C-alpha cells in the first residue's frame, strides 16, 4: 500500500535524488502489502510558520519514520524539537540525520526518536584513552556552561572513576564572558601539562585569544579540543599544534539516507509477522488519542544491524545513538590540516606523518610536573614544636 | 492589557469559574485581567495551536491557566513549545500539565503545581525515621529519568548524625527483553524488612506479576512507591498487595474551583509589582503570526521577577525547573480491600502521623518497670529525634509520650529475640508497682498477663507460690 | 622541626612553615545544618589545598 514517508528536509536537491533512494530500498525489499512513498515538505528555517508547519502534512500522509536536514545557518538547533514534539505524543518514531547536540539524548523527553549519528557528547568517550596511551596522568578540564559541556563532564568523570582519578581540577566557564583571563591564570597554578576544551564558536575563538598574550603557544604543553573548534569561527586566532578531533562522512547527508533508509525498510519484514498492524488514524486534527501499538514499533529497531550502505556497520542501540563510530584524529600545523591518526571504534590507529607540538618540540612533554616548593603545617606542642 | 484565558478539557463546571473569574479583588495594583473562560475538546495538536491562535492574538493577552481532567502526560510537552515560542507565561493546575519534567528553554515561562522525584525522597525519608527503620533497600526500574531520587539518596546518608543501614541499591531492568524471567532472579536476595521501589502505573501489574510470585508481600514486608505509581485513590490496579503505603499529592483538600483560585490570582499580580517601580508594562507582540520578529521583546526580566510569589498566607515562589517547592502531600495506605485512605499531613516540613507504632503472633506485648539496676528510663534525645544507637524505644502509656528505656535486663531480651524470632512493643505500667492482689485481683506487671494484656512481662519479678499458680515463670537466671 | 631540615637537604626540598589557623588537630563533623559532616582545623587544611 503507498505509504507517504519523508522528512523537512533543507537543500532540496538532496530530497530530489532522495525520491530515487527509497526506489532502491523498493527493489530490496520483499514486502507486498506495503508500498512506501517519499512526500518531503521544505524546511522552514525560522519560528514564524511552525506553528502550523509540523504535522499539518505529515501525520495526515500516515508516516512512520521521519528524517530531519540542518539549515544553511550553522549555529541551528531549533529545528528538531518541533517535529519531535508532535512525533513524542502520537509515540510515532523520527529518525535524526542532521542531529549533533546532546539534548536529543537523555530520552526524558522525546520518547520516540532515533539518532544515525552520536552527539557531540560522545567525544568524550574515544577521549579517554586518547591520553592514557600516551601516559599523560594529570589532565585540567574547562567546558563552557552548556547541557552539552555538562553532559561531557558529566560522563568523563564517570568514566575516568575505574582509573581512580579524580580528574584534577575542574573548571567551569559561562558562555557570554570575555575578561576571562583571570579564571584562567589560576590553571597555571596546576602541575598539569594537558589542556582539553570542549565550548561553541563564539568561545572557542575567545578562549584561544586568551592564549597569546600568556604564551600557552609556548613549549612545553598539549591541547586537545573537539570537532566543534577545528572548524568554524575558531582558526582565526587557533594556536598551533592542536590535536582535535574530526568527523568523517557524518556531512555527507547524500549518503545519509543510504544507511538511513535500509533499517527502516526491512525492519518492518520482521514486523509484517504479528497483530495489532494498524496504522495511525489518518490527519492531525481528527485523531486526538494515540493508538495502542506506540513505542511497540521501536523494538523492532534496535534488533536490526545491517552492514551495508556507503558507511554500513550501524548499530543504533541502548540511547538510540550509534555505537562503534569514526572519527580521524587530526593535529593542525602552520595553518594547515594533516591527519595523524584515526580511531575505527575500538583501538587508536595512528599515522606515519610526524606528530607536532606548539613551539616546535619533537618530543612529547609529559602531562605532569613537579614543585619543588612545599608549604607545611605544624601546631603548637611543648615538647615537639616550640613556638 | 492583561488577559487570562483558561482552558478546560473534560467533564467540568466551568459555570462557577466565571464567579471565579470576577472574584480578583486586586484593585489596589493594574491588574486589568480580562480573563477568559474557554473550555471545548480540542486534545489533537492542531486545534490548541489554532484555537490559541485566534485567542492570544485577540488584544495583548498574557496569561492562560490550564485546568484538564485527562491523565495524557503528553499534552504538557506539547504546551512548552507554545511558551518557549511565545513569552505568555501559562500555568496548569490538573490534568495533562501537572507532572514532572526534566528542563525547558529559558524562553519557558511555565510552571506548575506539583513536586519533582527529588522532592519525593525527602518525603518518605521524614515519615520512616519517625519510626525507626533504619534498615531498608532501595529497588528502582528503567525509566527515561531514574536516576535523580536515587542520586539524593546518597547525599542524606553521607552526612547523617545517626547511621543508615543501606540495605544495598538494585537496579533491575523491566522493559528489557526476555528479562521478566530474571525479576525473579534478582528477587531472591532480599532480607530487609522495609523496600523502596519505584515503578509505573501501566507496569504496575507487570512487575508485581512476579513480586507477587515469590510472595514477601503478606505480613512482614512493606512497599513504598511513589505518588506517580498511584496516581488516583479510586483508579487501582488492583493486583497490590494489602498494607502497601505510599505518598501522594493532596486533590481531596484541593478541589478544581479551589486549585484555579490560586493560579488566577497569582499570574495578574506576579507583574503588578512592574508597573510600580519601572512604571512599564511588558507588552510584547501579541501577534500569531510572524513570531520570529518577536524575539527583540526580550522577557527574561520578567521571568526573574516572577519568584517572589505570596498570597493566601503562603508563599509560591518557584525556581527554574519549574517546582512549587510548597507541596500539600498526603499519605496513602492500602486497606483490606483497594482503598487508599489518609496516613498523615504535611505543613512546612512538619510532619503528623494519626497512629503511634505500625499496627499488625511473632509480635508480643511487654510491661516492664523502671528500677535501679536493670531497668532505667530516661526522656528521648531532641538533638536527633531518636534516644541513642543499643537504646531501645519504649513507648508509655499517657496520650503517649516518646520515652526511652534501657538497662541490663533489656539486654536479655534482645539477645533472645535473635534467637527465636519474635517482635514487641515495650510499655510500663499504669496501675501498681511489682503487682498486688487486692479484692482477689492483679495489678502492676502481673496484672496486665493475667487480665490478657500483655502476654509476657519482664523486669524485676519475684517467684513465688501465689504468683506461680496464675503465669508460668521461666527458669531463674538470678540468685534474690 | 629539627627532623624537617634533614628530610629537606636529601630529597631536594623548599619550605615554608606557617602554623594552623584555629589550633584543633582535625576531626570530621556537621555544622550548622546537621548535614555538613567535613573535617576542621589542621586536618582540613590539608584537604583544602
Ligand atoms: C638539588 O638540585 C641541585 C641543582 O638544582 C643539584 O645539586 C641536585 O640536582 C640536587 N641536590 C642533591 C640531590 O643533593
Amino acid at each position: 500500500k503507498i505509504v507517504n514517508i519523508g522528512a523537512v528536509l533543507s537543500t532540496r536537491k538532496h530530497e530530489q535524488m532522495f525520491r530515487e533512494a527509497v526506489n532502491q530500498a523498493n527493489k530490496r525489499h520483499g514486502s507486498w502489502k506495503i508500498q512506501l512513498n517519499a512526500t518531503s515538505v521544505t524546511h522552514k528555517p525560522n519560528a514564524i510558520q511552525m506553528a502550523l508547519s509540523v504535522c499539518e502534512d505529515l501525520i495526515s500522509s500516515q508516516v512512520y519514520a521521519i528524517l530531519v536536514s540542518h539549515p544553511p545557518t550553522p549555529n541551528d538547533h531549533f529545528t528538531p524539537t518541533p517535529v519531535s514534539y508532535t512525533a513524542g505524543f502520537y509515540r510515532i518514531p523520527v529518525l535524526g540525520l542532521t542531529t549533533r547536540m546532546s539534548i536529543y539524548s537523555d530520552k526524558s523527553i522525546h520518547l520516540s526518536f532515533l539518532r544515525t549519528v552520536p552527539p557531540y557528547s560522545h567525544q568524550s568517550s574515544v577521549w579517554f584513552e586518547m591520553m592514557r596511551v600516551y601516559s599523560w596522568n594529570h589532565i585540567i578540564l574547562l567546558v563552557s556552561d552548556d547541557h552539552e559541556g555538562r553532559a561531557a563532564q558529566k560522563r568523563l568523570e564517570t568514566l575516568l572513576e575505574e582509573r581512580e582519578s579524580k580528574a584534577e581540577k575542574v573548571l567551569q566557564f559561562d558562555p557570554g564572558t570575555k575578561n576571562v583571563t583571570a579564571l584562567l591564570m589560576e590553571a597555571k597554578e596546576l602541575e598539569a601539562r594537558v589542556i582539553i576544551l570542549s565550548a561553541s564558536e563564539d568561545d572557542a575563538a575567545t578562549v584561544y585569544r586568551a592564549a597569546a598574550m600568556l604564551n600557552m603557544t609556548g613549549s612545553g604543553y598539549v591541547w586537545l579540543v573537539g570537532e566543534r573548534e577545528i572548524s568554524g569561527n575558531a582558526l582565526r586566532y587557533a594556536p598551533d599544534g592542536i590535536l582535535g578531533l574530526q568527523l568523517i562522512n557524518g556531512k555527507n547527508e547524500s549518503a545519509h539516507i543510504s544507511d538511513a533508509v535500509g533499517v527502516v525498510a526491512q525492519a518492518v519484514h520482521e514486523l509484517l509477522e504479528k497483530e495489532n498492524i494498524t496504522d495511525p488514524p489518518r490527519g492531525c486534527v481528527g485523531n486526538t488519542n494515540i493508538w495502542k501499538t506506540g513505542p511497540l514499533f521501536k523494538r523492532v529497531l534496535m534488533s536490526s544491524k545491517y552492514a551495508d550502505g556507503v558507511t554500513g556497520r550501524v548499530e543504533f542501540n541502548e540511547d538510540g545513538d550509534r555505537k562503534f563510530a569514526n572519527y580521524s584524529i587530526m593535529n593542525l600545523q602552520n595553518r594547515k590540516l594533516v591527519q595523524v591518526g584515526i580511531y575505527n571504534g575500538t583501538h587508536v590507529i595512528p599515522n606515519d606523518r610526524k606528530i607536532i607540538w606548539p613551539g616546535g618540540e619533537t618530543e612529547k612533554p609529559r602531562g605532569y610536573q613537579m614543585s619543588t616548593r612545599l608549604k607545611i603545617v605544624t601546631i603548637h606542642q611543648e615538647p615537639f614544636v616550640y613556638v | 492589557s492583561i488577559g487570562i484565558a483558561v482552558i478546560l478539557v473534560g467533564t467540568s463546571d466551568e459555570v462557577a469559574i466565571k464567579d471565579a473569574h470576577e472574584k480578583d479583588d486586586f484593585h489596589h495594583l493594574s491588574v486589568v485581567p480580562r480573563v477568559e473562560l474557554v473550555a471545548m475538546n480540542e486534545t489533537d495538536p492542531k486545534s490548541i495551536i489554532t484555537r490559541i491562535c485566534d485567542l492570544m492574538s485577540d488584544r495583548k493577552i498574557q496569561g492562560v491557566v490550564f485546568a484538564d481532567d485527562t491523565d495524557q502526560e503528553a499534552i504538557a510537552q506539547i504546551l512548552d513549545f507554545i511558551s518557549a515560542q511565545t513569552l505568555t507565561p501559562i500555568l496548569g493546575i490538573h490534568g495533562g500539565s501537572s507532572m514532572i519534567m526534566a528542563d525547558k528553554d529559558e524562553s519557558s515561562m511555565f510552571f506548575q503545581f506539583g513536586p519533582s522525584i527529588e522532592q519525593q525522597a525527602s518525603v518518605m525519608l521524614n515519615i520512616m525515621e519517625e519510626y525507626d527503620w533504619y534498615i531498608f533497600s532501595i529497588v528502582t526500574t528503567y525509566f527515561p529519568g531514574y536516576q535523580d531520587f536515587v542520586n539524593k539518596i546518597r547525599s542524606t546518608i553521607e552526612n547523617s548524625f545517626v547511621g543508615w543501614e543501606l540495605e544495598e541499591v538494585l537496579l533491575l531492568d523491566m522493559s528489557l527483553d526476555d528479562g521478566d524471567s530474571k525479576i525473579q532472579n534478582q528477587l531472591k536476595k532480599l532480607q530487609s524488612p522495609i523496600i523502596l521501589l519505584y515503578c509505573t502505573k501501566e507496569e504496575a501489574t507487570y512487575i508485581f506479576e512476579v513480586a507477587n510470585s515469590v510472595g514477601l508481600t503478606g505480613y512482614g514486608y512493606t512497599w513504598i512507591v511513589p505518588s506517580l505509581v498511584a496516581g488516583d485513590t479510586d483508579t487501582v490496579p488492583a493486583e497490590f498487595p494489602t498494607g502497601l503505603i505510599s505518598v501522594s499529592y493532596d486533590e481531596w483538600d484541593y478541589g478544581l474551583p479551589a486549585r484555579v483560585r490560586d493560579g488566577i490570582a497569582i499570574i495578574t499580580t506576579a507583574a503588578s509589582d512592574m508597573l510600580s517601580e519601572h512604571s512599564f508594562i511588558p507588552e510584547p507582540k501579541s501577534s500569531c503570526y510572524n513570531t520570529h520578529e518577536k524575539r527583540i521583546y526580550q522577557s527574561n526580566m520578567l521571568n526573574r521577577y516572577l519568584i517572589n510569589v505570596t498570597f493566601e498566607g503562603r508563599n509560591l515562589s518557584f525556581s527554574e525547573d519549574g517546582y512549587q517547592m510548597h507541596p500539600k502531600l498526603v499519605i496513602i495506605l492500602l486497606n483490606k480491600e483497594r482503598k487508599w485512605e489518609r496516613v498523615g499531613k504535611w505543613k512546612d516540613k512538619s510532619l503528623q502521623m494519626k497512629y503511634y507504632v505500625w499496627p499488625r503472633d511473632d509480635h508480643l506485648s511487654i510491661v516492664t518497670l523502671e528500677e535501679a539496676p536493670f531497668v532505667i528510663v530516661e526522656s528521648v534525645d531532641p538533638l536527633s529525634g531518636t534516644c541513642m544507637r543499643n537504646t531501645v524505644p519504649c513507648q508509655k502509656r499517657i496520650g503517649y509520650i516518646k520515652k526511652c528505656c534501657k538497662g541490663f535486663c533489656i539486654d536479655i531480651l534482645k539477645k533472645i529475640s535473635k534467637s527465636v524470632k519474635f517482635t514487641y512493643d515495650l510499655y510500663l505500667v499504669t496501675n501498681g508497682k511489682h503487682g498486688k492482689k487486692i479484692n482477689g485481683t492483679w495489678n502492676g506487671m502481673i496484672g496486665e498477663v493475667v487480665m490478657k494484656r500483655a502476654y509476657m512481662a519482664v523486669g524485676s519479678l519475684t517467684i513465688n507460690e501465689e504468683r506461680s499458680e496464675v503465669v508460668d515463670f521461666s527458669v531463674p537466671f538470678i540468685e534474690t | 622541626i629539627d627532623l624537617l631540615i634533614k628530610l629537606a637537604r636529601t630529597m631536594n626540598f623548599t619550605y615554608e612553615v606557617h602554623l594552623v589557623a584555629d589550633g584543633k588537630f582535625g576531626t570530621q563533623e556537621r555544622v550548622n545544618n546537621s548535614n555538613k559532616k567535613e573535617w576542621n582545623g589542621m586536618m582540613g587544611e590539608l584537604l583544602s589545598g
